């Protein structure tokens, strides 16, 4: 191994010290996996053991690659990122291709391994410190720091950006209509090609990267998969927002019209042109909830106007690059979940709904996890950055079980909501 | 004089900071002489060294007499140096819990004497530890010294010592994979399954190694033999328990005494099952005044009595067998208190514990059970590195019904039902759709924020209507009161319509208990009903609303 450049010098933000974060307790299984992995990484010179004079710490976990039987090590760099990358956004920052979200197909490739060839700045290494914990606090943790660009650190692709650019240069020239964006360890490749030739082009890029020295373990089962599916494929052209729908009924009761007036009144927080007057006049008297109420002409006219105004997108909704993205998720039951990515309240940049599968495989936590991953991926493709989730789950529960189903090399920011109200059905 | 060839750990001052400078003149000749007698011997042992006064730094020095005055001790206050020294890795957060230890044929405890002074200090840093022994008046040059080894009370001492010890243990463990060494502070704990002769031989061998590195271990006896009173525990060869708990008798109690009492009870809870701290800790809601004398409530008295009855006879925990399954069992104590036992074999517990819900005004048994499962899962992952199998007082249909309709994602690992009353159940379920042939109650209530008067009432589709006045209430209380009136005056099946998002929020949460009596009564009514449908409408838009104030 040799250093192509010597090191890219890294400084922190003025008035900021290194990350000090507690390492979460781990299963014995995951501890052993991490021990094995790190023993090998130490053997290759990627990481080295450190002394008591290094105060800094970053959490570590063991996940599984995608479906595999082999353990993968995932370091959570969120804090170090905020303490470093905020200054390599400006300085080394990778520009985001707004044309990527317009492509018909987008494949995601894992380029992480590349970073391991490039050494890390000598003075910066102490900030990469992490701890493999011991069960029952029996022994002090095993302490390493990176000698090379770590995966999960946003500074890694930034430093490697030039190398990536010049490696991708020949492929970009023979394929000028293909969009290639790098977010951390991931390469997002868009195209308008037919699915088959799109896959062929992705394989061409794989062989290109490979013969240029970049392993991309997106390689399949070799020839024959039994029932499973190939590399991650997205379709951002179908990724537009969702409108608000009202129930279609042959007969309407007092209750139906009450839920209708309520939901419309809620929708008035978004669309100012909503009028509930003529629908409210029909409920004027005090009646049984199960009493069927025929719709007048005024009320029907009002319902038509409301349905018409509700199917058009919201005016004056734009993305502010200086503001953080916020993704709220609410659980709809029956394997369904709904979400909204916004910046300011009631101005929705994006909304959607996900149902994985029904029964005999997955539970709530698995679904919410996969949901967070999908939403984050969409967010990356569209704005070139991840949102901060408000998760409908108990904090300790999530902190316990999230690593089980996590297939992603990045982690977003999250907080937990114990509150959420009646509005559930209003989003479905 | 055991000087050590131990590789030093490089140490820096915090960036932009210099070494501490403090002049110590005081005080008396006797202390000076004692300091001389000590520092000469410390210098002889290489622990400290006299230095030429070229622009150095200084630290205050004191001499404090212990009981039995035959010996003296020197105390150097390093706080000002500790301010300027770099941060180090955290030393040890928690201790290992006895329930997580494995049974060994032999366990030896080793105390290392003068641990810090046996480990050298980084050369370039040594000058920052400099201090001065004062002359007897007359401003004559003071005696200058500096530490060559880890000073007691210095910020970096325990961590550096820990790493040094680990490195020293490294070659011995390599030649001895069949024994286990736990390092804690100045102590080592060596377990083995080796036969007693072989074990003792190995222990002496270890002692010799340590002595080769400049560390001492007891040659008189070998001292500690089980118990083994360690960190508030009692460690026995086949079992572990807590050290004896003593609950003091008092005619008067302050906040401090209640703090100590509750502490002792919490500590006792990990092994003795059934300990209840709720009523006693509720007295501590007086968090304003810490010296205030607190009178004991009857509930607290009864609870403390129960704890005394529980603590009457000793109980013991066992150790962990990795070859056996791990089971956790939970019971409800009824006051919002929960108790649990973690075990492997039926008549033995690894440990016990309790969960209480301080959080929230309203809650229910199922959610609390889930939270308990969470706490236990975390604790198990910490102690044994695995999650236990659960035995729970809940039917699967109950659980499924709850989590499927719950707005929050929850999950529980592999668990089975055990029938040990009280069982956890759903006491009522609101209808998902309005009930045909049921009287519809349009309810509402309101309060004046100033006068605190307010009122609550309903109007029904059958033309029936009621209004009741209230005193010392709030809008929320009036809305809940309205719903309660509707429940009181209705039949077995009722449709209620409220404009209050709050009240609907409380009811849809399906709480089985509350600290609010009103909500409790509403709950009772809800249990007594066959079918209740609660619906919400926008307020003040006058749809079906109540026009009266
Ligand atoms: N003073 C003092 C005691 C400290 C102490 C603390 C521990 F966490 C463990 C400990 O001893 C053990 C050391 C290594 C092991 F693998 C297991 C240990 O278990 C202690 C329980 N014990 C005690 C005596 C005995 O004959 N068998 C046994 O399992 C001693």
């Amino acid at each position: 191994p040799i250093s192509p450049i010597e090191t890219v010098p890294v400084k922190l933000k003025p008035g900021m010290d290194g990350p000090k974060v507690k390492q979460w307790p781990l299963t014995e299984e995951k501890i052993k996996a991490l021990v094995e992995i790190c023993t090998e990484m130490e053997k290759e010179g990627k990481i080295s053991k450190i002394g008591p004079e290094n105060p800094y710490n970053t959490p570590v976990f063991a996940i599984k690659k995608k479906d595999s039987t082999k353990w993968r090590k995932l370091v959570d760099f969120r804090e170090l990122n905020k303490r470093t990358q905020d200054f390599w956004e400006v300085q080394l920052g990778i520009p985001h291709p707004a044309g990527l979200k317009k492509k018909k197909s987008v494949t995601v490739l894992d380029v992480g391994d590349a970073y391991f060839s490039v050494p890390l700045d000598e003075d910066f290494r102490k900030y990469t410190a992490f701890t493999i914990p011991s069960i029952n606090n029996e022994t002090p943790g095993i302490r390493y720091q990176y000698n090379v660009l770590p995966q999960g650190w946003k500074g890694s692709p930034a430093i490697f950006q030039s190398s990536m650019t010049k490696i991708l240069e020949p492929f970009k020239k023979q394929n000028p209509d293909i969009v290639i964006y790098q977010y951390m360890d991931d390469l997002y490749v868009g195209s308008d090609l037919e699915i088959g030739q799109h896959r062929t082009k992705i394989e061409e890029l794989r062989q290109h990267l490979l013969r240029w020295g970049l392993t991309t373990p997106d390689k399949k089962h070799q020839k024959e998969p039994p029932f499973l599916w190939m590399g991650y494929e997205l379709h951002p052209d179908k990724w537009t927002v969702q409108p608000i729908v009202l129930p279609e009924k042959d007969s309407w009761t007092v209750n139906d019209i009450q839920k209708l007036v309520g939901k419309l009144n809620w929708a008035s927080q978004i669309y100012p042109g909503i009028k509930v007057r003529q629908l409210s006049k029909l409920l004027r008297g005090t009646k049984a909830l199960t009493e069927v109420i025929p719709l007048t002409e005024e009320a029907e006219l009002e319902l038509a106007e409301n349905r018409e105004i509700l199917k058009e997108p919201v005016h004056g909704v734009y993305y502010d690059p200086s503001k953080d993205l916020i993704a709220e998720i609410q659980k709809q039951g029956q394997g369904q979940w709904t979400y909204q990515i916004y910046q300011e309240p009631f101005k929705n940049l994006k909304t959607g709904k996900y149902a994985r599968m029904r029964g005999a495989h997955t539970n709530d936590v698995k679904q919410l996890t996969e949901a967070v991953q999908k939403i984050t991926t969409e967010s990356i493709v569209i704005w070139g950055k991840t949102p901060k989730f408000k998760l409908p789950i108990q904090k300790e529960t999530w902190e316990t079980w999230w690593t089980e189903y996590w297939q992603a090399t990045w982690i977003p920011e999250w907080e937990f909501v114990n509150t959420p109200p009646l509005v559930k059905l209003w989003y479905q | 004089v055991p000087i050590s060839p131990i590789e030093t750990v490089p140490v820096k001052l915090k960036p932009g900071m210099d070494g501490p400078k403090v002049k110590q003149w005081p005080l008396t000749e006797e202390k000076i002489k004692a300091l001389v007698e000590i520092c000469t011997e410390m210098e002889k042992e290489g622990k400290i060294s006299k230095i030429g006064p070229e622009n150095p730094y200084n630290t205050p020095v004191f001499a404090i007499k212990k009981k039995d005055s035959t010996k003296w001790r020197k105390l150097v206050d390093f706080r000002e140096l500790n301010k300027r020294t770099q941060d180090f890795w955290e030393v040890q957060l928690g201790i290992p819990h006895p329930a997580g230890l494995k049974k060994k044929k032999s366990v030896t405890v080793l105390d290392v004497g003068d641990a810090y002074f046996s480990v050298p200090l980084d050369e370039d840093f040594r000058k920052y530890t400099a201090f001065t022994i004062p002359s007897i008046n007359n401003e004559t040059p003071g005696i200058r010294y500096q530490y060559n080894v880890l000073p007691q009370g210095w910020k970096g001492s325990p961590a550096i010592f820990q790493s040094s010890m680990t490195k020293i243990l490294e070659p011995f463990a390599a030649q001895n994979p069949d024994i286990v060494i736990y390092q804690y502070m100045d102590d080592l704990y060596v377990g083995s399954d080796l036969e007693i002769g072989q074990h003792r031989t190995k222990i002496e061998e270890l002692r010799q190694h340590l002595l080769r590195w400049g560390l001492t271990t007891p040659d008189k006896k070998h001292q500690k033999e089980p118990p083994f009173l360690w960190m508030g525990y009692e460690l026995h060869p086949d079992k572990w328990t807590v050290q004896p708990i003593v609950l003091p008798e008092k005619d008067s109690w302050t906040v401090n005494d209640i703090q100590k009492l509750v502490g002792k009870l919490n500590w006792a809870s990990q092994i003795y099952p059934g300990i209840k701290v709720r009523q006693l800790s509720k007295l501590l809601r007086g968090t304003k005044a810490l010296t205030e004398v607190i009178p004991l409530t009857e509930e607290a008295e009864l609870e403390l009595a129960e704890n005394r009855e529980i603590l009457k006879e000793p109980v013991h925990g066992v150790y962990y067998d990795p070859s056996k399954d791990l089971i956790a069992e939970i019971q409800k104590q009824g006051q919002g208190q929960w108790t649990y036992q973690i075990y492997q074999e039926p008549f033995k517990n690894l440990k016990t514990g309790k969960y209480a819900r301080m959080r929230g005004a309203h809650t229910n048994d199922v959610k609390q059970l889930t939270e308990a499962v969470q706490k236990i899962t975390t604790e198990s992952i910490v102690i044994w590195g695995k999650t236990p199998k659960f035995k729970l007082p809940i039917q699967k249909e109950t659980w499924e019904t709850w989590w499927t309709e719950y707005w929050q994602a929850t999950w529980i690992p592999e668990w089975e039902f055990v029938n040990t009353p009280p069982l956890v159940k759903l006491w009522y379920q609101l209808e998902k759709e309005p009930i045909v042939g049921a009287e519809t109650f349009y309810v509402d209530g309101a309060a004046n924020r100033e006068t605190k008067l307010g009122k609550a009432g309903y109007v029904t589709n059958k033309g029936r209507q009621k209004v009741v006045p209230l005193t010392n209430t709030t809008n929320q209380k009036t809305e809940l009161q309205a719903i309660y009136l509707a429940l009181q005056d209705s039949g077995l099946e009722v449709n209620i319509v409220t404009d209050s998002q709050y009240a609907l929020g409380i009811i849809q949460a399906q709480p089985d208990k509350s600290e609010s009596e009103l909500v409790n009564q509403i709950i009772e009514q809800l249990i007594k009903k066959e079918k209740v449908y609660l619906a919400w409408v926008p307020a003040h838009k006058g749809i079906g609303g109540n026009e009266q104030v």
